[PDB]
């Protein structure tokens, strides 16, 4: 019997979604047809309306405190909550009804884990984290815009094995992928260590793959697995392919100043 | 309450049905209909229901940080948007990109093109037309000679393979955990496919699945990761060093650039070999059902900015030649300015927003959006609990876009109505997608008749382009195009830094201290789902204005001031339906467009 998913999608670009199919190990295919059962999903499902809205009931009466809530993008409480619609209703009401009787719930995201791209000032649909709504059930952050794939199936994979969620840290992400910053192992470190960085772009220092610090690079602040993991079955990471980590994965980081400008206080980082 | 708009007889008088969520899209959407006594669609609804505002967060922000934020507005044609707003600021800054940014930029675009557009197909469209259930049935020999006929160069055609997969569809669906096939229409009369073509379309289903993943690994090379990769106005992040010091010490040496071609090629191979005979095969079976239906504006009224210049900042070139067509005349396409303030316009009359004046169109430079959702006092429900939306007043997220106010159809479609006309008309640049749409129609009447043991027809190009069937080709026509662009274009930027030009970025005027105190521009980029738009005012070097308009606001717009329905509630119109409480047709039709409901509303 597999763990049936509830795959929720509020105020959301889809990103996350988008990731999780491009995991090589394992392969989505493989997830769905043979780890979990992927009831309810937007994206993917043949259902809709009357007959979409109808699995919800169903497995949340066999499946009760047997299914894992996953959720895509977040609930907006401006407009009367009716920025996101639903079978006519405020999604915010859909996520409430389900999320009640879930065994656990997953925050994929940036969205779901921080608020992401709509929270940034002024947030004109107050869009909120899902866990400043669920304040009762237990949830993972799996933050990032958007997260690695191999992250995202990676902690499924964990959930499915043990019937666990994998140790969080104090923001409430896995430690067994959100332990490091991005600053800790990325390859350039040791232009950083020796004060080589670009100050302009395709100067002779960006051609030799200096160190991105001056051109605005969050890693330093970052916590995620982009430089050890890295992307798409470990291809590459935005700073290998030449632009500063702007900061993703962490709370906030749309409002953080411009992309563009350094951090203050070098020194801390060394 | 019934009215006569663009041909079209919209009555509202019949049966109402609401689909709420629609699924296989990204975002959210509620469409309603109404059905007459014989189940004929007579009037169709279009809701965008979900909106975040980022035209207003982008407010006083740096527009060197603007393509981050707006590349948020969809994961799914993700980047696109960032390449509109680096186009915009460059345009507004007179910054002139280097040639091998411009190639990498193009190779990215197209990229992105053949991704979504084979994604979709497979895994959002192909179950309206595909009955997995049925494919259990099917005969793996019988399969396997079907494969062979409609695709001889695929490589994977053996019964023991479409038996293995079969053998695992079967085990899945007698689970009783069905996943996404859950309380699906299976079985439905709108399903005519035989089992045999189910499960080819399904084995490629699965084969796709594992497939995409291996090309956006073109995007992970140039942008950093894939989805949201990484752009930059002036040029690109991904410096270029060949020599022996460049060995992975930059973005971008010899080594990755072969690594790129290899996935070009591939991709190739999979346009050719899987995607488009599945979509002739499948085109061909159901025009031989006689399921023509959908084209609504695409007999008329069709729209792009133009894309794919082969010479750089020389419009006259694009290999996508784009304008507009009205009233169904193809020996007449007017150009399209997106700097002309009388021509792209967005009302609100029937959207969740508010202007000084709703009466009238905005040009984007001239743009505002301020939320104001308010329902109609015809609604059945409440402002919380809708049960029927009342399209007599405002009824959507979507603003509603129009050309000299004329309501158009954007898309792959168009830009093929489009690269057709051009072609008869004597331009060269499009002679390609000519060629493929003359392949097809001998295809699909003539050569795969034959192949199958049915009766050939002689359906011309405008008879059998403007439908869902010609939709859903066009898009297929147009991945197969852009991965041989994007072969081309590789071609172009190895020569190019083999010459010695090595440059990714013009820097002049990267200091907000060079800026012009005031300024404004646009980009236009030829976006997986039609034209797209984003227009920026800058003043005092910040964001004064940053208006979107992007291809499913087109497609998916709701009525304007006079009334004028968009390209979703058009394509509706007319069609019959199996059971009114089974959305088979309508699921067909909408997904065609590849609806983008986060884009469109943004
Ligand atoms: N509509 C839309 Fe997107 Ni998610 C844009 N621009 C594109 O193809
Ligand atoms: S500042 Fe950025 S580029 Fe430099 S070593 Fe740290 S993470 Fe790497
Ligand atoms: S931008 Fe995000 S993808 Fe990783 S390198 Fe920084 S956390
Ligand atoms: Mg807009």
């Amino acid at each position: 019997p597999r763990t049936p998913v509830l795959w929720l999608h509020g105020l959301e670009c889809t990103c996350c979604s988008e990731s999780f199919i491009r995991s090589a190990h394992p392969l989505a295919k493989d997830v769905v047809l043979s780890m979990i059962s992927l009831d309810y999903d937007d994206t993917l499902m043949a259902a809709a309306g009357h007959q979409a809205e109808a699995i919800l009931e169903e497995i949340m009466t066999k499946y009760k405190g047997n299914y894992i809530l996953a959720v895509e993008g977040n609930p907006p409480l401006n407009q009367d909550g009716m920025s996101c619609i639903i079978g006519g209703r405020p999604f915010i009401e859909q996520l409430k009804y389900v999320a009640k009787d879930a065994k656990a719930i997953i925050s994929w995201g940036s969205c779901a884990s921080w608020g992401c791209v709509q929270a940034a000032k002024p947030n004109p649909t107050q869009a909120t984290p899902v866990h400043k709504v669920i304040t009762d059930k237990p949830i993972i952050k799996v933050p990032g815009c958007p997260p690695i794939a191999e992250v995202m199936t990676g902690v499924i994979t964990y959930m499915l094995t043990f019937d666990r969620i994998p140790e969080l840290d104090r923001q409430g992400r896995p430690k067994m992928f959100y332990s490091q910053r991005i600053h800790d192992k990325c390859y350039r470190r040791p232009h950083f260590d020796a004060g080589q960085f670009v100050e302009e772009w395709d100067d002779e220092s960006a051609r030799k793959g200096f160190c991105l610090y001056k051109m605005g690079c969050k890693g330093p602040t970052t916590y995620n697995a982009c430089s050890t993991t890295r992307w798409n079955e470990g291809t590459s990471f935005p700073i290998q392919s030449g632009h500063g980590c702007i900061g993703c994965s962490e709370d906030g980081f749309w409002d953080k100043g411009s992309f563009y400008d350094r951090l203050t206080g070098i020194s801390q980082f060394g | 309450s019934a009215y006569a708009t663009q041909g079209f007889n919209l009555d509202d008088r019949g049966r109402r049905i609401v689909v709420d969520p629609v699924t296989r899209i990204e975002g959210h959407m509620r469409c309603e209909v109404n059905v007459d006594a014989n189940n004929v669609i007579r009037n169709a609804v279009s809701t965008g229901t979900m909106w975040r505002g980022l035209e207003v967060i982008l407010k006083g922000r740096d527009p060197r940080d603007a393509w981050a934020f707006v590349e948020r507005i969809c994961g799914v044609c993700t980047g696109c948007h960032a390449l509109a707003s680096v186009r915009a600021v460059e345009n507004a800054l007179d910054i002139r990109i280097p040639k091998n940014a411009h190639l990498i930029r193009e190779i990215m675009a197209k990229t992105l093109q053949v991704h979504d557009h084979a994604v979709h197909f497979y895994h959002l469209h192909a179950l309206d037309w595909v009955d997995v259930m049925s494919a259990l049935k099917a005969d793996p020999k019988r399969t396997s000679e079907l494969q062979q006929l409609v695709s001889p160069a695929h490589p994977l055609s053996s019964a023991g393979y479409f038996r293995d997969i079969q053998n695992r569809l079967k085990r899945f669906v007698e689970s009783g955990q069905l996943g996404p096939f859950m309380n699906g229409y299976w079985g439905s009369k709108a399903y005519v496919l035989p089992p045999e073509a189910n499960l080819m379309a399904v084995t490629h289903y699965l084969e796709a699945l594992d497939l995409q993943k291996e090309w956006v690994k073109i995007h992970t090379i140039f942008g950093g990761k894939n989805p949201h990769p990484n752009y930059l106005v002036g040029g690109v992040p991904c410096a270029i060093n060949l020599d022996g010091i460049g060995a992975a010490s930059a973005p971008v040496n010899m080594e990755r650039l072969s690594f790129v071609k290899a996935r070009i090629d591939e991709i190739i191979e999979f346009n050719k070999n899987v995607y488009v005979p599945d979509v002739l095969a499948i085109g061909t079976l159901y025009k031989q059902a006689g399921w023509l239906y959908g084209g609504g504006l695409a007999a008329t009224n069709v729209l792009d900015y133009g894309e794919y210049p082969n010479v750089a900042y020389n419009k006259s070139t694009d290999q996508l030649p784009g304008g507009a067509i009205l009233n169904g005349n193809w020996d007449e396409v007017f150009p399209v300015d997106p700097r002309d303030s009388q021509q792209v316009q967005e009302f609100v009359s029937h959207s969740w927003y508010k202007y000084a004046d709703e009466s009238v169109g905005l040009h984007p430079w001239d743009g505002v959006t301020e939320p104001n959702y308010v329902l109609g006092a015809n609604t059945k429900g409440t402002r919380t609990r809708i049960e029927q939306i009342d399209e007599s007043a405002k009824y959507s997220w979507i603003k509603s876009p129009r050309w000299r106010g004329h309501a158009m159809e954007v898309g792959p479609l168009s830009r093929y109505i489009l690269a057709y006309a051009h072609a008869r008309s004597g331009n060269k640049y499009a002679e390609r997608p000519k060629e493929q749409l003359e392949y097809s129609a001998q295809m699909i009447n003539s050569a795969i008749p034959k192949a199958l043991g049915l009766p050939e027809t002689q359906y011309t190009l405008k008879q059998l382009l403007p439908s869902t069937i010609g939709r859903t080709l066009a898009r297929a026509l147009e991945s197969q195009y852009c991965g041989e662009m994007m072969h081309s274009d590789w071609h172009d930027l190895v020569a190019n830094i083999r010459a010695g030009d090595t440059a990714t970025a013009n820097v002049d005027k990267w200091d907000p201290a060079t800026w012009p105190l005031q300024a404004k521009g646009v980009g236009t980029v030829a976006a997986p789902r039609g034209a797209l738009g984003h227009w920026i005012r800058i003043k005092d070097g910040r964001i004064e204005n940053y208006q979107c308009v992007v291809p499913t606001t087109w497609n998916g717009s709701p009525r304007d001031y006079k009334g004028q329905i968009g390209a979703f509630e058009a394509s509706l119109m007319n069609t019959p339906m199996v059971n009114p409480e089974q959305p088979v047709e309508i699921l067909r039709t909408l997904h065609s467009f590849d609806p983008c409901l986060a884009c469109s509303t943004h």
